[PDB]
């Protein structure tokens, strides 16, 4: 049975403060007794700006019932820093919140603030935790964004070694091996290989990257993630489309496609036709490009009939 | 008007091919294809003259959806305490949906909406997700509260608009406390930084006449660096140092929700007459990314939120509603170097009517996909996207010109006092030119004569929302006119 906080010895000095909604608010929520009681006492705690262990315990009670309560998370972090609490202990509590499926923008941001303030000399333990946490949801958007932030922040401090970057690409390659359609992992590859400030840009690296992209397309010809990475790659580095056309042309009917294509690969592949059309434009052959856009519009990608007609009209 | 918007029932439905390479992504995709295509198979084609016998009728069940929303003006069960910090969003989702559905609130209920929201307004600036004695201000409830007051308030002494006007300086000061040197904003004290905050802040600052140069510095650069190699936008960009970063890098994958916020933010900044501002985006790439997210006929022509994930009705607003913005930016660039619909306006309505409505005779409401319960958020965003598909929206240069011609720069509320001494406009000529451009462009969206497409007949028609703002034009115009003292 629940024991109200008014009957708790540790809280006898505190006068709770009711929620000030007005007399007849719209969108009211039918709160449980436990949640209203805790918020009644949080309002009093926050009003007197009390920084204490009982206030800390009260914030944990509240965010367990509502992990999206940004105000109580903000108060919790100021309690931790004001009381000089162990931030490694708090990080272990956050590990449990994930286990028990307590999650929100607010929890992820709490974890980031902890890592920022701890400021470890080597963040490898947090990197490995993030990697493991992605196995229930390998496309969790908050998690991927947090991983980007962690490497960006600690590389700015000079704390990501060449060995660490190398094993991060190894891990990324394994994610894409297990599911080549994971667009989140393709985004991470782009950070590791192209966008991060420390990336190498050489004749060798451009050759390697192109090899990996084309192999990926030949493994899964209908994978939109691989086509988009190819187009972004060529565009980012101002590389011509035409010299690569031999690897693409078999899908319109360096690594080359399998002599018999994989089964369950109906032709043509619409984004292969987009490649061909754009390569025609690169050759200034607008009429040939227009004919490809017309076929995309009327037969091969009809959901986008209007967009492909727009593209056709630009050329004619 | 439909030569290039083929109906989903007129196209061959086929699964995404496997290439003999199974994966978890494909398992989920194929299962969702089966769910959506079977519901379409059970439903009469909305484009038929006489509805088929034995099959479900797809007409928009507006009265069911009204009854679904009516809970808000009574109460919500306890299991939605997870939204206790988002009560202004519960208001907005409800009252904007009712506007779209053409259902009026009586004045007593509108006054309850106004009064509730004003209890969320903190004297030091901004709205929280609940009572000001319980929650600190936050950029996202501030957008939801301001837009809700546009929908439910008025210019009288009990209408809430005069309280907003009196709060302009404090709201501005909250916005400036949120600002980072690199051009991002935290959403609240100690909160996260992403383009949802930028979007919500720029909408409110545009509407309330509180934009200054110090508020906007680097905001364009933060947003532009969110664009990814796929052409959409991520949640945020990271500034590598040495206010003057050496470079900025996007922090996650292109996503429908952040692409909407980024396109809308950038569009609002193009109104501001600052030198070499806003930094450009790749509009062609953004338009390409947008149209590529509309699903195949087997998945009902709804939008997905990112590559190789599942279609979901709420992206009808986030991605569909970004299309007119991307289109206008492309049009500007095409001209600056000197028409068929850009997405399948018919298929998107079919997804809304056939897949996104709750099954008939039930709770009502609209949802993510079949098999998911409807909620207020998917109700609002399905209907907002349906509106964009039904009505051809464009930003009209001649309308903007006419707006400039009628603007009265001698009328207005007190200028905001900047935080830093040099943070304001240089002089009145420049401030008034800024007010004129920002007001005149905010009122530049039109529905094109003869561009209407109402799949299934005119009883399915809903009202016309505005791109960027997502409130009805009949709400936007008197609201923004109030704060700029125009009439
Ligand atoms: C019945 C609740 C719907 C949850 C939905 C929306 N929601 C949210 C909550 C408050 C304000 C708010 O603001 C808005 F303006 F509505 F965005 C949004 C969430 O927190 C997670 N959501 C889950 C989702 C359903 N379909 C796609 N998603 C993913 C997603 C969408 C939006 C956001 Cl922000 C985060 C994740
Ligand atoms: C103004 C404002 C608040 C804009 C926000 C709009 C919006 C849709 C944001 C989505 C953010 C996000 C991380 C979605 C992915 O969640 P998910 O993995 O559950 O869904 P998914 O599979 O569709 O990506
Ligand atoms: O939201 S809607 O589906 O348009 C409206 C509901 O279906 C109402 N159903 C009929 C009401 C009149 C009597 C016979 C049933
Ligand atoms: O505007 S001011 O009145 O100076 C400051 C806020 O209003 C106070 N609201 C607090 C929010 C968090 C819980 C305790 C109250
Ligand atoms: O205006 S038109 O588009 O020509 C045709 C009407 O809107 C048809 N609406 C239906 C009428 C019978 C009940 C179910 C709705
Ligand atoms: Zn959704």
């Amino acid at each position: 049975t629940y024991i109200p906080m008014s009957q708790r010895r540790s809280w006898a000095d505190v006068k709770p403060i009711m929620q000030d909604d007005g007399p007849n608010p719209v969108v009211p929520i039918m709160y449980s007794e436990e949640y209203k009681d805790a918020m009644d006492y949080f309002r009093a705690i926050a009003a007197k700006e009390e920084k204490s262990e009982r206030a800390l315990e009260l914030t944990e009670i509240i965010v367990r019932m509502n992990p999206a309560h940004y105000t109580v998370w903000q108060y919790r972090f100021s309690l931790l820093t004001s009381l000089n609490k162990s931030l490694e202990d708090e990080l272990r509590l956050m590990n449990e919140f994930a286990v028990q499926n307590l999650k929100s923008y607010q929890v992820w941001h709490h974890r980031l603030l902890l890592l920022d303030r701890i400021s470890p000399q080597d963040p490898v333990s947090e990197i490995e935790y993030i990697h493991g946490s992605l196995l229930p949801d390998p496309k969790n958007y908050h998690t991927w964004a947090y991983l980007h932030w962690l490497y960006s922040h600690f590389s700015t401090l000079g704390r990501i070694s060449e060995a660490q970057w190398g094993s991060e690409l190894d891990w990324c390659n394994e994610m894409l091996r297990v599911d080549g359609r994971n667009n989140s992992a393709w985004g991470w590859r782009w950070y590791l290989r192209v966008s991060r400030p420390g990336a190498e840009t050489s004749s060798r690296s451009l050759q390697d990257e192109l090899i990996y992209i084309l192999k990926s397309i030949h493994l899964i010809p209908h994978n939109v993630s691989a086509w988009n990475y190819l187009r972004g790659f060529l565009k980012h580095f101002s590389l011509p489309l035409v010299p690569i056309l031999p690897a693409i042309l078999p899908y319109t009917a360096f690594p080359m496609p399998s002599d018999p294509l994989p089964e369950d690969t109906p032709l043509p592949v619409p984004l292969a036709l987009e490649y061909l059309a754009d390569s025609f434009i690169e050759q200034n052959r607008v009429d040939d490009a227009a004919k490809v856009f017309e076929k995309l519009s009327s037969e091969y990608d009809q959901m986008r009939a209007g967009y492909w007609e727009f593209r056709r009209r630009e050329c004619a | 008007a439909t030569e290039f918007t083929p109906s989903v029932y007129s196209l061959v439905s086929k699964p995404l091919p496997s290439n003999s390479r199974p994966s978890a992504t494909l398992d989920e995709q194929a299962e969702t294809e089966d769910l959506i295509s079977q519901l379409f198979d059970l439903t009469a084609d909305p484009n038929a003259l006489v509805s088929e016998h034995g099959k479900r009728y797809s007409g928009l069940r507006k009265q069911e959806h009204t009854q679904f929303l009516a809970s808000s003006f009574f109460q919500l069960p306890g299991k939605f305490v997870s939204l206790d910090a988002s009560r202004p969003w519960l208001v907005f989702w409800t009252v904007h949906s009712l506007d779209l559905l053409g259902v009026a609130l009586d004045q007593g209920t509108k006054d309850r909406v106004v009064s509730t929201l004003l209890h969320f307004l903190s004297p030091k600036g901004g709205f929280g997700g609940g009572p000001a004695n319980s929650q600190i201000p936050h950029l996202l409830p501030t957008y939801a509260s301001v837009c809700s007051l546009a929908i439910a308030g008025n210019d009288s002494s009990t209408g809430g608009w005069k309280d907003l006007a009196a709060a302009r300086q404090s709201i501005y000061e909250f916005f400036m406390r949120c600002k980072r040197p690199d051009g991002g904003f935290v959403v609240c004290e100690g909160g996260e930084v992403d383009v949802r905050g930028t979007y919500c802040l720029l909408v409110v600052a545009t509407l309330l006449d509180i934009i200054t140069p110090e508020l906007l510095h680097n905001v364009d650069k933060f947003v532009s660096a969110c664009q990814t190699y796929e052409g959409g936008f991520a949640c945020a960009s990271f500034p590598f140092p040495s206010s003057e970063p050496s470079c900025r890098v996007s922090m996650a994958e292109a996503h429908g929700g952040y692409t909407s916020c980024s396109l809308n933010s950038h569009f609002l900044l193009t109104s501001v007459p600052l030198p070499s501002f806003p930094l450009s985006i790749d509009a062609n790439a953004a338009l390409r990314w947008t149209v590529l997210q509309q699903g195949e006929p087997i998945e009902g022509g709804g939008f997905r939120g990112r590559t190789n994930k599942l279609v979901d009705g709420c992206y009808s607003w986030w991605v569909g509603g970004g299309a007119p913005v991307a289109e206008e930016l492309v049009r500007r660039e095409k001209s600056r170097k000197v028409i068929p619909p850009i997405f399948n306006r018919v298929a998107l309505q079919e997804f809304t009517l056939v897949a996104a409505q709750q099954d008939p005779g039930s709770t009502g409401g609209l949802r993510d996909k079949p098999g998911k319960r409807p909620d207020q958020y998917h109700t609002c965003n399905n209907l907002s996207g349906l509106s964009i598909a039904q009505h051809k929206m464009s930003h009209s240069p001649s309308t903007v010109s006419s707006n400039r011609l009628k603007f009265d720069a001698s009328k207005g509320l007190p200028a905001v006092k900047p935080v830093a001494p040099g943070g304001g406009w240089k002089n009145e000529d420049e401030r008034q030119n800024a007010r004129r451009e920002i007001w005149a462009n905010a009122l530049g969206w039109i529905e094109e004569e003869g561009g209407e497409i109402i799949v299934g007949g005119k009883d399915n028609r809903i009202n016309t929302t505005t791109p960027v703002f997502n409130i009805l034009g009949l709400r936007l115009k008197p609201f923004i006119n109030y704060f700029y003292c125009q009439e």
